[PDB]
């Protein structure tokens, strides 16, 4: 692997940076953080398939 | 006795402390010095509860209650008829709980296989731990554990799931009692294979490994595999102790309100149109 | 209905003292279809014991075994009992443990015990042996994960022992089982197999911290490079989970 | 009882922080003013006053319905009898004293 | 100046993939940043022009 | 796997400078901090 | 530290396997369509193997799926067609069973009609499913264990919606179809009963439903621990022990002084699983038609605790000294 | 200009799958933000016209 | 133009299914999203014509 | 137009006329339910009204 | 002036990847705790400004 | 002051991650207990000092 779960890392990442952009500008963390868990499965799971 | 194979795995040595002193049987059981502090804690508690049903006036095991002390006392001791017997009692079943799965260590570390049984066991202990010294710890008092009776901690569970107006709706609950279902789903599923694999119809050749296998790709269309049942019926009960822990340890010290107004925050969401 | 036959014993109550006495037979049922092996149950002079538990033997079954292999009634003498065990008695009573009297690994006793099974190799549906190098398999590859061929082997206490050479796997089920280990001329002689979960995988090695550099030498060997029989896969991994406590001293003296 | 889980968690840091309505009532009430002997009431002071407070000394009316426009947020209220709020008002009135006194 | 030596480490193939990725993420949150704010939502200042 | 004498020369010597210049700037953001607001 | 068997360090995939096959000729109703997913293959076999499609498995799956359109489209009829609606509130909405005044008869669509009628079908996908347990264990001549535990489950599936309605004489005892609709019901259930904490089967299913999750956490720790010694290959042990069952039985011999073999094991496996929802099914069939107190009963039948200390927040502590003012 | 050898890097059928999900996609999202205004949804703007 | 040529890089058997559901999901999706507007429900205006 | 009998060659006709009777059938049920569902097109309301 | 030895330990690859996600994240944060406050937000700065 | 021998044990691979990490979370750590303090906090100090 060490690319699968270096895209899924950066999933991950990405979904703490979107539950805490999202408390930044209203939201709440719950609100927030379903978006952050929606992005982490969707965009990481992309760039591990997009890309090996 | 010894069983018709036992002779030769009953080898000196393999023990975490003690070394020799300890290192011997009593009967079928194996005991250590971890069998030793277990044999201890589990009389000691074993005799203080018959002491306090004596003390209650029954000694119905359906009526035994020794409860916790009041929410008065906070983390401090209580009298010991006042709810200071049941702290005593807790201390003796942690200190036999925890000598149990190091003696599973030491037995293991002898017969020269994995580990997996004490670390399993360790996540039981972890939910009786969560229950009764963890939460009370973080709600400040002794007396949030659960009572030590048959029918008696029945009804702390009713009291405490109610505290919440409804405990169905509690997420951690909806995903631990996923894994219970699903836990004894897997169980039966996985022993009837192997059972009527053995077990074939009077007068035909038993099944091997590929008949099984072959089977659920004939019924559900996907076979796990004889060491992948294993492999995920061990995490798929461990996480079922784990999200139990989670359940209870949320309900009071980080959320005081009704589950039900928790999923407030997906029903008003601003994505959703007024 | 709401009325009780007598007292207060209702349809409910009654339906609980019946699954009570279901649940009792059901108790002995199942204690009793575990005693198909090991029993009866003998002591530590290997003499049959005075007490032989609550629950009787329980009646003979038979299983039809595959591929020509007979019948096995499992109530009865058992073909997987060892003789001549290299073990002496601790104490002239009963409960105590047995010392090795020579090498426990080479004996086989203890954790490095195995168990007489057949002689013969494990067949799929089809009859063939179920686990074959990948040499002789068609169309198997390695698809995920550190491919290990090639890798060197690094033994328990650091020493490189040899390079990876080959790996068995189970082409029923897909799954490796073995990896062949091309001993050193310093360390062995030929080929050696260990279990695919004695052994750890890493980018540029295989570790197996069960089996020192001068053990390899003595693990039990294969008659025949192309297959491998239940007793020689039974001594094979008794061998090194034994290592896991006679490798040394520290191992078999108490931690603490 | 103990051991029976019936207990209710609340934050300290909610615990500590009081009803925010608590300091705006107590900002508006007022000590009542005991009458003395044949004061003026309010039904001779002014003119326009339904008798369920016309009875009232003409402080104490004046302190009464100074709080109630306060207590309601209606600046103008029982200023014009015609007035729908008017009527509720004065119904709503009688609601109060029944529910501090049979309830 | 010759940064074009940048690919003799990254795969072409691995780093367009990234990069088609990172771009519209990028410039689709930047996007919605914009419409939380009430001063740049062009969305609602259409609304409150035509009053 | 392991490190001859040379190459620690040469490995402590980086690592040295490259402490000293760390610290040269941190001991001037510093300097630099206690003049405009003092936590003494 | 030691390589737990918790993942696979390297996978090897090779041609597809189709399956046995005798002269019962499954491979004729076989789709020979296989797909083989790295991910799950870490923990599991990798193969996404042909699905054996009978008349039984069709059955079911279309009934099976009219069920869902007629819950799932009434569902959505009733936020009047608004899919933002229906997806924000799918967590709430449910079909509900017929309303109580109608009895055994066949309610109107709008209340409790659909319901009939959706159950209907998922009563027919129920079964059709457990005849394709039955006759593909028949045809691969193995043991029924497979249909006998699933028929089980039925029991209960068809006391909780079926058996019990019929004895209460109403369809409105039924369970709505919801996500959150059915732990309404079950909480409600409960309530309605007294406390079905205190129903004997309630306690006795939670037994065997504690002692599925204990034995499976045992026996899955148990095999993953001797899979060092081939333990994992557990039909050939029973035909022929090796070091890896007498391990596992010495381990649990002298942990707690008994064992089982290698093929009994999964007899408790399969009873404890059994009998979780056989005893409880038992449970709700009397509750109503019986008892309708639970906590009465265990009143009268003396297994209640009895408290002696005082109920109100007054009798320990203060509404001033709760707020620290 | 030479942008036709971006194909010497991706594959065309690899590439033309994910362009016409993202393709979709962006065009229902961007469809589905102007109904949640209430200047632009033109079902609800058609239902205040005439009425 | 010379579109033609999509039918080299796109299997005709996998596309036509791709495009079979698509159509249909995408056609009843719009017929219920008129179903949930007042001013387009032919199914409630009718009744509404006949009062 | 003439000319599309030549999607048989694609197509089997087994599991094409098998997926088409279950779309057709399924299509039906939908409606009838959905008119069922509405108050002026549900027959056996209307016709306990004409009673 | 001997710091190029810095590239004969760690593999240029994984130091690349790991520099370009760390410098974006940090960009991204800082930016993201700038917009938090009520004096370095330029989106609102704006709106007050124009107000 | 030396010290070259203690680079003899220690893998410099592992020690330079190490230490590279650590030493940012320090920086970070001080940064964000700094930034609590309402008297070292220089993003609320400019805005007082701006009124
Ligand atoms: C130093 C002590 C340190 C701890 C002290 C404090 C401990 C507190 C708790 C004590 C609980 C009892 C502990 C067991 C006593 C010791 C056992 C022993 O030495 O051997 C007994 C002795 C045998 O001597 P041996 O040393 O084992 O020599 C080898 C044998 O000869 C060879 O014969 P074998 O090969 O045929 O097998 C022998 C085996 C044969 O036995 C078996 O086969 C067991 C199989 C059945 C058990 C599994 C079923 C349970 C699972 C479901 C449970 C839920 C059901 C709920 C109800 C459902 C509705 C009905 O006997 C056992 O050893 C089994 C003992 C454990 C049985 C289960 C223990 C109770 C579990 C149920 C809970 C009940 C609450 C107890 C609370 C008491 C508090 C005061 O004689 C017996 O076998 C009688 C069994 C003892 C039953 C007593 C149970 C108490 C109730
Ligand atoms: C009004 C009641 C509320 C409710 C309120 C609660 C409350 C309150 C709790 C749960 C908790 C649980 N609920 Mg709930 N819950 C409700 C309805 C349900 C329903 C259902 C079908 O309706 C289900 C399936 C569940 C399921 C569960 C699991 C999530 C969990 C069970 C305990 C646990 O996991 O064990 C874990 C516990 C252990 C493994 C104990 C370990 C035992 C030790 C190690 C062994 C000691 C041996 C002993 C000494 C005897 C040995 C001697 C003998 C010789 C052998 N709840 C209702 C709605 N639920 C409980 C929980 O999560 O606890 C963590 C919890 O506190
Ligand atoms: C306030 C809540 C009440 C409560 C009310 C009930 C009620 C009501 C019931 C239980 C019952 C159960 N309770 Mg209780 N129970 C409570 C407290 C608890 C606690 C706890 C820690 O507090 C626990 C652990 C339990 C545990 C349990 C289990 C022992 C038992 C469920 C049996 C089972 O496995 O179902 C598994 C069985 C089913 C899920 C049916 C299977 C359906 C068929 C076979 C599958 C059809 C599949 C379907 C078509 C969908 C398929 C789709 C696929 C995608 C293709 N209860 C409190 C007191 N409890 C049950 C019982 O009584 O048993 C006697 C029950 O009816
Ligand atoms: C992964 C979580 C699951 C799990 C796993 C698990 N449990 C385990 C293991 C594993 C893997 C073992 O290896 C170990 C074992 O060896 O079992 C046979 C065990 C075990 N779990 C057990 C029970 C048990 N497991 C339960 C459930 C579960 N454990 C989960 C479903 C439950 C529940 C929730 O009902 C119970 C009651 C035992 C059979 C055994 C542990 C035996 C033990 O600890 O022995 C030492 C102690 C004594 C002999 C007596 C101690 C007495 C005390 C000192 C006094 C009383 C204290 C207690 C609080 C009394 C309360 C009574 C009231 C609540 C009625
Ligand atoms: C009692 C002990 C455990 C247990 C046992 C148990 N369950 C079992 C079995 C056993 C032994 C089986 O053999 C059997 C099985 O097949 O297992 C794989 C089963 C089973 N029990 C199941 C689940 C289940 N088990 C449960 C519980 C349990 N049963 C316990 C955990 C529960 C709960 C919590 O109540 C459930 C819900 C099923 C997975 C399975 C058999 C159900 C089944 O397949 O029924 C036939 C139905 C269908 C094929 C279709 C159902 C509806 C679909 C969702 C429709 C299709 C939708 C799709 C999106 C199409 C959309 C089309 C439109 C867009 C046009
Ligand atoms: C395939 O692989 C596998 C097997 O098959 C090879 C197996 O089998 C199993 C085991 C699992 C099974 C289902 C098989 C059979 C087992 C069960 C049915 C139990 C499992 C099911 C449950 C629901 C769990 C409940 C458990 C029960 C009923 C068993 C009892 C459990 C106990 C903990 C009680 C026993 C403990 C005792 C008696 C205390 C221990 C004693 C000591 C340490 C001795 C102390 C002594 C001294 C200090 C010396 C001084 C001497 C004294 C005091 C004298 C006193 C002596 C006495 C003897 C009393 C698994 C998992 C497996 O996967
Ligand atoms: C609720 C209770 C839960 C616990 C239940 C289980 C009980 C106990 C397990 C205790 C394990 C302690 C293990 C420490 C042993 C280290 C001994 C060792 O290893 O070093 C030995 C040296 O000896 C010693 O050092 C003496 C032991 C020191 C005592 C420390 C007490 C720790 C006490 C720890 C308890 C802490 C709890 C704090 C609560 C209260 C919190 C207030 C040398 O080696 P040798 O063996 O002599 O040489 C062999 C020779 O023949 C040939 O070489
Ligand atoms: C509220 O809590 C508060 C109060 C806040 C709190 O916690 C107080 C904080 C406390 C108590 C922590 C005390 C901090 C301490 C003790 C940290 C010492 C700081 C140190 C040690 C600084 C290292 C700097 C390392 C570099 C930057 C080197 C530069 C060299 C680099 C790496 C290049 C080297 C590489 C080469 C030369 C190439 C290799 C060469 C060849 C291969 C030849
Ligand atoms: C996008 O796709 C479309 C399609 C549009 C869509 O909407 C998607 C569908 C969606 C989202 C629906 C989601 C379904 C949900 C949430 C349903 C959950 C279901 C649950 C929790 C089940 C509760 C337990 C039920 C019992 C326990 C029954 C027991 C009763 C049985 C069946 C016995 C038989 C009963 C009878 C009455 C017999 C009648 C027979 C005769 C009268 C002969
Ligand atoms: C009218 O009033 C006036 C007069 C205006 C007034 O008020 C006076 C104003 C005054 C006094 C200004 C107050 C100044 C302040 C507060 C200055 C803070 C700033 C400080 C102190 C430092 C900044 C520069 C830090 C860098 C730029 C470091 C460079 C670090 C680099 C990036 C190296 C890091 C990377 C590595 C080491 C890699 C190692 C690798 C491995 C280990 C693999
Ligand atoms: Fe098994």
């Amino acid at each position: 692997m060490t690319c699968t779960i270096t895209c899924w890392g950066i999933g991950v990442l990405l979904g703490i940076m979107t539950t805490v952009g999202l408390m930044v500008v209203g939201w709440s963390f719950l609100q927030g953080a379903f978006m952050g868990v929606l992005a982490w499965l969707i965009v990481g799971g992309v760039l591990a398939v997009a890309v090996c | 006795a010894l069983l018709s194979f036992e002779r030769k795995y009953r080898v000196r040595g393999g023990t975490l402390i003690g070394g020799d002193l300890f290192d011997f049987w009593v009967g079928p059981f194996y005991v250590g010095f971890f069998g030793v502090t277990t044999a201890f804690f589990a009389l000691l508690g074993t005799i203080l509860i018959f002491w306090g049903a004596s003390q209650q006036g029954t000694f119905n095991p359906w009526l035994i209650n020794i409860a916790p002390p009041d929410l008065s006392y906070g983390l401090g001791m209580a009298p010991l008829m006042e709810g200071g017997l049941w702290q005593i009692i807790t201390i003796c079943a942690i200190g036999a709980f925890v000598s149990w799965a190091l003696r599973e260590v030491e037995i293991c570390r002898k017969l020269g296989m994995g580990y997996h049984v004490p670390f399993a066991f360790s996540v039981a202990i972890f939910a009786y731990v969560t229950l009764v010294v963890f939460r009370p710890l973080l709600m400040g008092a002794w007396g949030h554990g659960f009572p030590y009776g048959i029918w008696s901690h029945l009804d702390w569970v009713s009291n405490t799931g109610y505290a919440y107006l409804h405990f169905h709706y509690n997420p951690a609950h909806m995903i631990a009692v996923t894994f219970f279902f699903t836990t004894t789903l897997a169980l039966a599923l996985h022993g009837a294979l192997v059972l009527s694999a053995a077990n074939p119809p009077k007068g035909e050749e038993v099944k091997g490994p590929d008949n099984e296998d072959t089977f659920f790709r004939d019924f559900i269309g996907y076979s796990i595999g004889t060491l992948g049942i294993h492999r995920v019926g061990l995490l798929l009960a461990l996480n079922a102790g784990f999200w139990s822990a989670v359940c209870i340890i949320i309900s009071g010290p980080v959320w005081t309100k009704g589950w039900p107004e928790w999923w407030n925050w997906w029903l008003e969401m601003p994505i959703w149109p007024s | 209905m709401e009325e009780t036959f007598f007292g207060n014993f209702d349809l409910a109550s009654l339906s609980l003292w019946l699954f009570y006495g279901f649940f009792a037979l059901l108790i002995y049922y199942l204690q009793t279809e575990n005693m198909r092996e090991g029993y009866p149950l003998e002591d530590d002079d290997g003499n049959t014991a005075a007490n032989q538990g609550p629950f009787p033997l329980p009646k003979e079954k038979t299983f039809k075994l595959q591929h020509g292999r007979g019948e096995l009634t499992l109530p009865g003498e058992d073909v997987q009992r060892r003789d001549n065990l290299a073990l002496r008695k601790t104490a002239h009573g009963n409960g105590f443990p047995m010392e090795p009297t020579g090498d426990p690994m080479l004996d086989g006793v203890g954790p490095a015990s195995w168990s007489k099974r057949r002689d013969v190799p494990e067949l799929d549906a089809h009859g063939h042996p179920k686990i074959v190098p990948m040499s002789a398999a068609e169309g198997f590859g390695v698809s995920a994960g550190t491919d290990p061929r090639g890798l060197p082997v690094m033994a328990g206490d650091g020493e490189i022992v040899g390079l990876v050479s080959d790996m068995w796997i189970d082409e029923a089920e897909q799954l490796v089982r073995y990896l062949e280990i091309e001993l050193d001329p310093e360390w062995g002689d030929g080929k050696r197999l260990v279990q695919r979960e004695m052994v750890r995988i890493k980018s540029d090695r295989v570790k197996v911290r069960s089996i020192y550099g001068k053990h390899f030498k003595n693990v039990p060997k294969t008659k025949s490079p192309n297959q491998v029989t239940l007793l020689e896969e039974d001594k094979i991994m008794a061998y090194y989970a034994g290592g896991t406590l006679y490798a040394d001293e520290s191992r078999l003296e108490p931690q603490l | 009882p103990r051991g029976t889980g019936m207990s209710v968690p609340e934050f300290v840091s909610d615990l500590d922080t009081p009803d925010p309505t608590i300091e705006v009532f107590l900002a508006s009430t007022s000590d009542p003013v005991i009458p003395e002997e044949g004061a003026q009431t309010a039904g001779e002071a002014y003119e326009n006053v339904d008798p369920v407070l016309a009875d009232l000394t003409v402080e104490n009316y004046d302190r009464l319905l100074a709080a109630m426009r306060s207590w309601t947020g209606i600046p103008d209220l029982l200023e014009d009898p015609d007035h729908y709020q008017s009527k509720v008002a004065i119904n709503m009135i009688q609601m109060n004293q029944t529910i501090n006194e049979e309830w | 100046s010759k940064f074009y030596k940048i690919w003799l480490i990254f795969d072409p193939r691995r780093v367009f993939v990234a990069q088609g990725v990172f771009l519209f993420l990028l410039a689709a949150m930047i996007h919605l940043v914009l419409l939380s704010t009430e001063h740049f939502n062009w969305f609602e200042l259409a609304a409150a022009n035509a009053a | 796997t392991g490190l001859t004498d040379e190459q620690a020369q040469e490995l402590h010597s980086v690592y040295m400078s490259g402490l000293w210049l760390f610290s040269a700037v941190a001991v001037v953001a510093h300097l630099a901090t206690f003049i405009w607001r003092p936590w003494f | 530290p030691e390589y737990q068997n918790i993942f696979t360090q390297v996978q090897v995939q090779g041609p597809a396997e189709l399956g046995v096959d005798n002269e019962n000729n499954l491979t004729e109703e076989r789709t020979t369509g296989t797909g083989f997913s790295q991910l799950i293959g870490w923990i599991g076999n990798a193969q996404l193997g042909p699905i054996y499609l009978g008349w039984f498995g069709i059955i079911s799956l279309v009934t099976g799926t009219l069920w869902f359109n007629i819950v799932g489209f009434n569902m959505l009829s009733q936020v009047g067609y608004s899919i933002p609606e229906f997806i924000r509130q799918l967590f709430w909405l449910a079909l509900e069973p017929p309303s109580p005044e109608y009895g055994l008869r066949m309610p109107p669509l709008d209340d409790g009609g659909w319901f009939i009628i959706a159950s209907f079908f998922l009563l027919v996908s129920v079964i059709s499913w457990w005849l394709r347990s039955y006759q593909l264990a028949e045809m691969h001549k193995m043991g029924k264990h497979v249909a006998w535990a699933f028929a089980a489950a039925i029991w209960l599936f068809l006391v909780l919606g079926l058996f019990r309605p019929i004895l209460m004489g109403s369809w409105s005892e039924a369970v709505p179809y919801g996500i959150f609709p059915h732990l309404d019901w079950t909480t409600a259930f409960s309530i309605r009963y007294g406390n079905l904490y205190y129903n004997p089967f309630h306690a006795l299913s939670i037994v065997f439903l504690y002692g599925s999750v204990l034995l499976f956490a045992m026996h899955g720790a148990t095999i993953l621990a001797v899979t060092r010694f081939g333990g994992d290959r557990e039909l050939e042990q029973i035909y022929d022990r090796g070091t890896a069952s007498e391990r596992a039985g010495l381990f649990w011999r002298w942990t707690m002084g008994f064992n089982a073999t290698m093929e009994g094991i999964h007899r408790w496996a399969w009873w404890f699983a059994v009998l979780t929802p056989i005893t409880g099914g038992i449970g709700i069939l009397l509750t109503g038609t019986v008892v309708d107190n639970w906590f009465l009963w265990a009143v009268e039948h003396n297994f209640a605790p009895d408290y002696t200390q005082d109920y109100g927040y007054e009798a320990y502590t203060t509404y001033d000294g709760f707020l620290g003012r």
